[PDB]
């Protein structure tokens, strides 16, 4: 059951308590960066090794949708963080989660640090060891950019920019990380021989 | 989990949201006085199964004693079972505002 | 003229067609400096920078050679000119105020820079800024130039410290430009740029 | 009970209702007469003028404003002046140890937004082992809020952080 993995999940990640108006010193010191992110990886492994190796697509569809689901631009650095360290430990290869990630979330300019957090997740994920077949992302990820609009606001710059910076990573180490030929015929979607 | 306890509870703020099960730390290690007067605070109802944690100073509170700028330490029990008569209250509100609009729960005007 | 030119000018979508084209036009602009700066600087710049619709073609690449031909003329015309030829000075006759309002001379030349500095501190303004952000910006990187000597920046109640303060959040770049002549006003600005 | 007249009523529903007037109005001129309805001055000015100007919706510095002398606000350089208007300083000031300000950029009005980001993070915090454990507790609770308010729960939490950090 994939909503008793859900639940699972949420159990071992929300911890919601009382309102804390009693003010009490010596209730929760857990290290969070060590302890906390180690036992959600060791769950996760669990559950991963349990089955559905190959079919867990639309499982890490569905956890994406899950993080997503939520509000707190901390709690969702915190869970990337558990994402990261299964890339570190080798669980969700990068073309996966990037290919999931990028899509039925990315809310356009709608959520500012939603935005500029999982670009920061693209950004570490950048290395990303894969074959000829990684021009797809970015045509995906070019075509996500091109809906937005012509004059969103003056404000929020920096933070949407985070988008400019990974294609500028991207296109910079392609003088050693991809083929340019591929990189250039994946501006076909934004480059009709030029089009502004 | 423990030994023969006591309990109190409350009427003022609800009949019985949740109930105050308290207990001393029995056998103290060379006094056969002191027991420490542990505490440990319960949040079930529908008896719920959710986490306790003794979500309060539990069991600092005695550092707290030490926090004044001054017969009996009866002082520091009254606190917890006055604390939960003005605390407990106020959150249930919160679940109500939860509903409508900014739910800024816990905030204290000026202390 | 400087009107349709800078209009068929935004056709080559691609840089270094661009660049031999602004390259090509400030050659072009030679033999009547002044008053063709002077009308651009009044002009072309605002005709697109004070409304949305124009806007529209700020955002090309082509921005950035038109910025870089920007201060070229502005430099150009700046520096000592005298251009004194006869089909010219038989029509170096006219009159014209400007209508620039000021809320270390009364020169055309000057107060054309002067307005067009403040109305790029304006549009440096917040609430709004899609095509003419990156407009200021390679405006203020071309600007950066040794040998150069524009960028004046009077020191009494004027927008180019602010400008520069602001221009910082997008690194020593302005920390050379607003230091004019290292006067008890520029340390503010140096102070700003200490971050 | 007495709907003969309602659907022959409801079947004058297109354009041409002007009949309505001489079925009514002298009927209605018998009983009523009052030239007296509304003969007051009275007339109809739309709006005057309209915009902040200043900020965003006055709600936030509203609220914020009413908080306690212990706390001290203020604005690093404007950088999101007009839209976001929203990064504040802030400099505890009480009984107890002073520290480093967060950085407390907030999104639109409805608040899904963990406002602080610690651009000054690394370096502030690498320095002595008592801050960096005031941190450690400051982020462990900041993780408990659900659905974090950043009018005040922000502050709130990290003065409690800082009042915690005694041990």
């Amino acid at each position: 059951m994939e909503t008793q993995l859900q639940s699972i999940f949420e159990e071992v990640v929300k911890t919601e308590i009382i309102e804390e108006a009693f003010p009490g010193m010596f209730m929760d010191t857990p290290e969070d960066e060590k302890t906390k992110l180690i036992s959600c990886l060791a769950a996760f492994r669990q559950f991963w090794s349990g089955l559905s190796q190959e079919s867990h697509e639309q499982c890490v569809q569905w956890i994406v949708k899950f993080i997503h689901g939520q509000h707190s631009p901390k709690r969702i650095s915190f869970l990337y963080d558990c994402l990261a360290m299964a890339v570190e430990t080798g669980l969700l290869p990068p073309r996966m989660v990037c290919e999931s990630l990028i899509n039925s979330d990315s809310l356009e300019w709608e959520r500012t640090q939603l935005w500029a957090l999982t670009f920061k997740l693209v950004r570490k994920i950048i290395g990303g060891v894969d074959y000829k077949g990684v021009r797809d992302l970015l045509k995906a990820i070019l075509e996500k950019i091109l809906t937005i609009p012509n004059t969103v606001s003056s404000a929020v710059v920096q933070q949407l920019l985070a988008a400019r910076e990974v294609i500028a990573y991207i296109l910079e180490r392609n003088a050693c990380l991809l083929p340019a030929y591929f990189a250039v015929t994946e501006i076909r979607k934004l480059y009709p021989e030029g089009k502004l | 989990i423990g030994s023969l306890s006591k309990n109190k509870l409350f009427i003022k703020l609800t009949r019985l949201p949740q109930y105050y099960i308290v207990v001393e730390m029995l056998e103290v290690p060379n006094k056969p006085t002191q027991l420490s007067y542990n505490y440990y605070f319960m949040s079930v109802s529908s008896p719920v199964m959710a986490l306790l944690l003794q979500q309060f100073k539990d069991n600092i509170q005695d550092l707290m004693s030490y926090t004044k700028t001054g017969c009996a330490f009866n002082k520091v029990l009254a606190h917890f079972v006055a604390m939960c008569d003005t605390n407990m209250p106020f959150v249930g509100l919160r679940l109500e505002l939860s509903n409508l609009e900014i739910p800024h729960q816990g905030v204290q005007v000026e202390g | 003229f400087c009107n349709n030119l800078i209009k068929e000018l935004l056709k080559e979508t691609r840089k270094e067609h661009t660049l031999r084209a602004v390259q090509l036009l400030y050659s072009i602009f030679c033999l009547d400096m002044q008053q063709v700066t002077l009308v651009l600087l009044g002009h072309i710049l605002p005709g697109l920078l004070t409304d949305s619709s124009k806007w529209h073609s700020l955002m090309d690449p082509p921005g950035t050679a038109l910025a870089k031909l920007a201060v070229w003329c502005a430099l150009s015309s700046y520096s000592s000119h005298k251009g004194q030829a006869s089909s010219r000075q038989k029509k170096r006759h006219r009159e014209d105020i400007e209508d620039y309002v000021s809320l270390n001379m009364r020169d055309p030349l000057n107060r054309v820079l002067a307005n067009l500095f403040l109305l790029i501190s304006s549009i440096l303004g917040s609430r709004t800024a899609g095509p003419h952000t990156q407009f200021v910006q390679w405006f203020m990187e071309e600007c950066v130039g040794c040998l150069e000597q524009d960028s004046r920046g009077s020191i009494l109640q004027f927008m180019p410290f602010t400008t520069v303060s602001e221009l910082v959040k997008v690194s020593p770049k302005v920390v050379l430009a607003i230091t004019d002549l290292s006067l008890p006003l520029g340390r503010q600005v140096a102070a700003k740029a200490i971050a | 009970q007495p709907l003969l007249d309602a659907v022959l009523a409801n079947i004058r529903s297109p354009v041409f209702n002007h009949s309505l007037y001489r079925t009514f109005v002298p009927a209605m001129m018998a009983i009523h007469g009052p030239p007296i309805v509304s003969p007051v001055v009275c007339s109809r000015k739309r709006r005057f003028e309209e915009d902040e100007r200043q900020s965003i919706p006055n709600v936030l510095q509203g609220e914020v404003a009413r908080l306690d002398p212990k706390f001290l606000v203020n604005l690093d350089p404007s950088h999101c002046s007009n839209n976001g208007t929203v990064h504040l300083i802030c400099k505890l000031d009480d009984k107890d140890l002073p520290s480093v300000p967060p950085l407390e950029l907030s999104v639109p009005a409805d608040y899904p937004a963990q406002s602080p980001m610690w651009i000054d993070r690394q370096w502030q915090y690498d320095a002595n082992p008592f801050l960096q454990s005031v941190h450690r507790c400051m982020t462990s609770r900041l993780l408990q809020l659900p659905d974090k308010h950043s009018v005040t729960a922000l502050l709130n939490t990290w003065a409690q952080s800082i009042h915690q950090a005694c041990l």
